[PDB]
Formats: C-alpha cells, sequence, structure tokens
C-alpha cells in the first residue's frame, strides 16, 4: 500500500536487531564516543535519503483486474545512509579500525530486510538490492588529536529496489493532512474532476420483448410486442 | 615576550564591547568532555557568503545543501587548541542548568594562526542549527 507505512516499516526493520541508530539526521556526530556498560562505542547516525526512481508501470503479471478500482504496480528505490565515526585518539592507524564488523552489520541488515516480506507489508511483489558502496572518507570537520587529523568515517549505503502493489483507494486526505487542504479550489477557476464512485445495486429494471416467429431481429419496433416490465425487488415499485 | 602580551591583547580588546556594535557575538565551546569553555572577549565576526553544494555526508547523492559560515578574526591564543576540536555556539543562551538551549551551532573548519598573539578562525555552520 501507501509508501510513509512501508517506509516506517523499513527503518523498523533496520533499526530492529542489527544496526543501532544514536541519531537521524544529515550531520556526521561531534558527540564523544558513547560509554554503555563501561564500554565506549563509536557515534552513528543515519540519513534516511527521499524516495527517487517512483514509477509506475501498469506492464506486470502480478496486478490482478479485480474489477473494482484499477490496480497499480509501484516501484521505488528507498536509500539509507548509514555513518560511523571513529575517532582518531583510540583508532591511530586505519587498518586497525573494525571495517570488517560494519561490513557485516551491513550484510547482515541486507539478508533481514531481504527475508521480511511478510514483515515490512503485505502487498510487496520484490525486493531486490542495489551493490552497495562502503567509504572510508575522513569525517566533514571533525577532528580528534593533535594536528587536528581528520576523524576516520566509515560510510555505508543501502538501496533497495522494491515493487509494491498499490490501488488508488488506499490513498485519502487524511495522509496529507499537513502539505494539502481537503477540497481545494482550482488554480484557473476550472472544475475538478469526479473520480468514479464505487456504483451499488439498489434495484433492477427488466423490460423483455415477444419477438415475432421468424427470429428476433431487435432494431425495428414493429417485429416485438412488450410483454411485461419486471422489478426484481417488489420495492421498487413506486420507489424510482 | 608574548606570554602577558595575549592578556594585556585581552584587556585592550575588552574596550570593543564597552562600545555597542551589531558585529559582536558571543563565541562558546565545550572543551572539557560534559561542560562549556566561554571565550572571555564578546568578540566580532563576519559573515562569508553561502555556496550551493552537495552533501559532505554523501557527495554524489540527490540531497544537496548550503555551506554557511563565520569569519572570527579576534579571537585571543589563551584559549585551549584542543577546543577547536569541539563545537562551538555563537550566540548560545544558558539556563540554570550546566546546558545550552538555544543558539547557532558552527564547528571549525579552517584554523589561521600567522599571527602570534591571536588566532583568527573560519568556522562551518552544522546543517541542522537550533535557531
Amino acid at each position: 500500500m501507501t509508501k510513509p507505512s512501508l517506509i516506517s516499516a523499513k527503518i523498523l526493520q533496520h533499526i530492529n536487531s542489527i544496526v543501532w541508530l544514536q541519531s537521524k539526521g544529515i550531520q556526521e556526530p561531534l558527540k564523544p564516543d558513547v560509554i554503555v556498560n563501561n564500554v565506549a562505542y563509536p557515534p552513528n547516525v543515519i540519513a534516511e535519503k527521499p524516495v527517487t526512481n517512483i514509477e509506475v508501470i501498469t506492464n506486470s503479471s502480478m496486478i490482478e483486474n479485480t474489477g473494482g478500482v484499477r490496480q497499480f504496480l509501484c516501484k521505488a528505490v528507498f536509500e539509507y545512509t548509514i555513518v560511523w565515526v571513529f575517532s582518531r585518539e583510540v583508532y591511530k592507524t586505519y587498518h586497525q579500525i573494525p571495517r570488517s564488523q560494519i561490513q557485516d552489520l551491513l550484510v547482515f541488515c541486507q539478508q533481514f530486510v531481504i527475508s521480511a516480506y511478510q514483515g515490512i507489508d503485505p502487498d510487496i511483489t520484490n525486493i531486490d538490492l542495489k551493490p552497495s558502496q562502503v567509504l572510508v572518507k575522513p569525517t566533514e570537520d571533525v577532528n580528534s588529536d593533535v594536528s587536528n587529523s581528520s576523524s576516520w568515517s566509515v560510510v555505508a549505503d543501502l538501496r533497495f529496489m522494491i515493487e509494491f502493489l498499490t490501488s488508488l483507494d488506499e490513498f485519502l486526505p487524511i495522509d496529507f493532512n499537513k502539505i494539502q487542504p481537503p477540497t481545494w479550489e482550482l488554480l484557473d477557476d476550472l472544475d475538478p474532476i469526479v473520480p468514479e464512485q464505487p456504483f451499488t445495486l439498489n434495484g433492477l429494471i427488466i423490460s423483455l420483448n415477444k419477438s415475432e416467429l421468424p427470429k428476433v431481429r431487435a432494431d425495428e419496433s414493429d417485429t416485438y410486442q412488450l410483454e411485461e416490465i419486471l422489478y426484481i425487488p417488489p420495492t421498487i415499485e413506486d420507489q424510482i | 615576550l608574548y606570554s602577558n602580551l595575549i592578556n594585556v591583547k585581552q584587556k585592550v580588546i575588552s574596550i570593543r564591547e564597552k562600545l555597542g556594535d551589531p558585529r559582536l557575538k558571543s563565541l562558546v565551546f565545550e572543551y572539557p568532555a560534559g561542560q562549556l569553555f566561554r571565550v572571555t572577549p564578546k568578540l566580532k565576526v563576519s559573515m562569508v557568503p553561502k555556496n550551493m553544494i552537495g552533501l559532505p555526508l554523501d557527495s554524489k547523492s540527490n540531497i544537496t545543501i548550503s555551506a554557511d559560515d563565520y569569519y572570527i578574526t579576534d579571537v585571543s591564543r589563551n584559549v585551549p587548541e584542543a577546543a577547536f576540536r569541539t563545537r562551538a555556539w555563537l550566540d548560545p543562551v544558558i539556563n540554570d542548568s550546566g546546558v545550552i538551549v538555544s543558539g547557532i551551532n558552527c564547528r571549525c573548519h579552517v584554523i589561521n594562526d600567522k599571527s602570534g598573539l591571536s588566532y583568527d578562525l573560519i568556522l562551518r555552520k552544522e546543517r541542522e542549527v537550533r535557531v
């Protein structure tokens, strides 16, 4: 269904049991190493990137015409960036930083997000992985030790290509509450085109014709006689 | 001597605050781990204009930002050097407690230390600020 519920489930699966995310924001942390259980751990942040490549193809075999409202299959790329900052005070050389454990944590998150098909949204039809990039670039302006040497920053991206089912009926003015008012005015004094409304069958009228002897024709009015006009629920009489 | 020179420089610069100019901004640092270090003079600072750049977190991404920096000219050498490795705040407010609520978050981007009796530094604003 809707991408905000899906993205909330995606970040929940991300931080579920794999990555510990101390803060969420676009900024390398300048906090000291975090002390928990008398053990020091590096600062980290997560940047949730805006959803891109939002495309609706209507051209997949996994779209069922249920006959109520037209369904769609939507493709999206959901991009998350996790950054860990390793201070140079404790990590003197590049090779002693725990890059291996970061890669292990990254592959574990990839496996957990891929396996959780039924746990992210029921309407997910495909989840695929783009090749992840791991960078050991320096921090933005974060210095640790004497001489003002830049701290080690380990940056890992996760880009999930995900295909899921949607319908028109899933979107309501409640999810647009802080961006768009319901029932606004048209920008050029035009009328809004109202979509179709689900039609309810609250009466049926049948008018049958008794055709002439050779065969039914149904075009000329003298070749058939009106027999009766039938209202399938008797209560439709005198109502419409 | 260079020892009393920095202190006399602080005393003579303390005249600038007695004159009301709007370029004066209060700078604080967090040099010790948990509490704050405040520069003594309410020194002046200029603003270098903004530039539109990619994200420093990931350069080749859709997210872009504007790098905003401040140019602090007359700052004494009496401040600890290691203070410059910690985040700085321009115009901060201190409550009844030892914490700060509001202020402008900045990090030392580039150090100019050519003069032997004062530092001069440019400090870049954080991408997310309080006020």
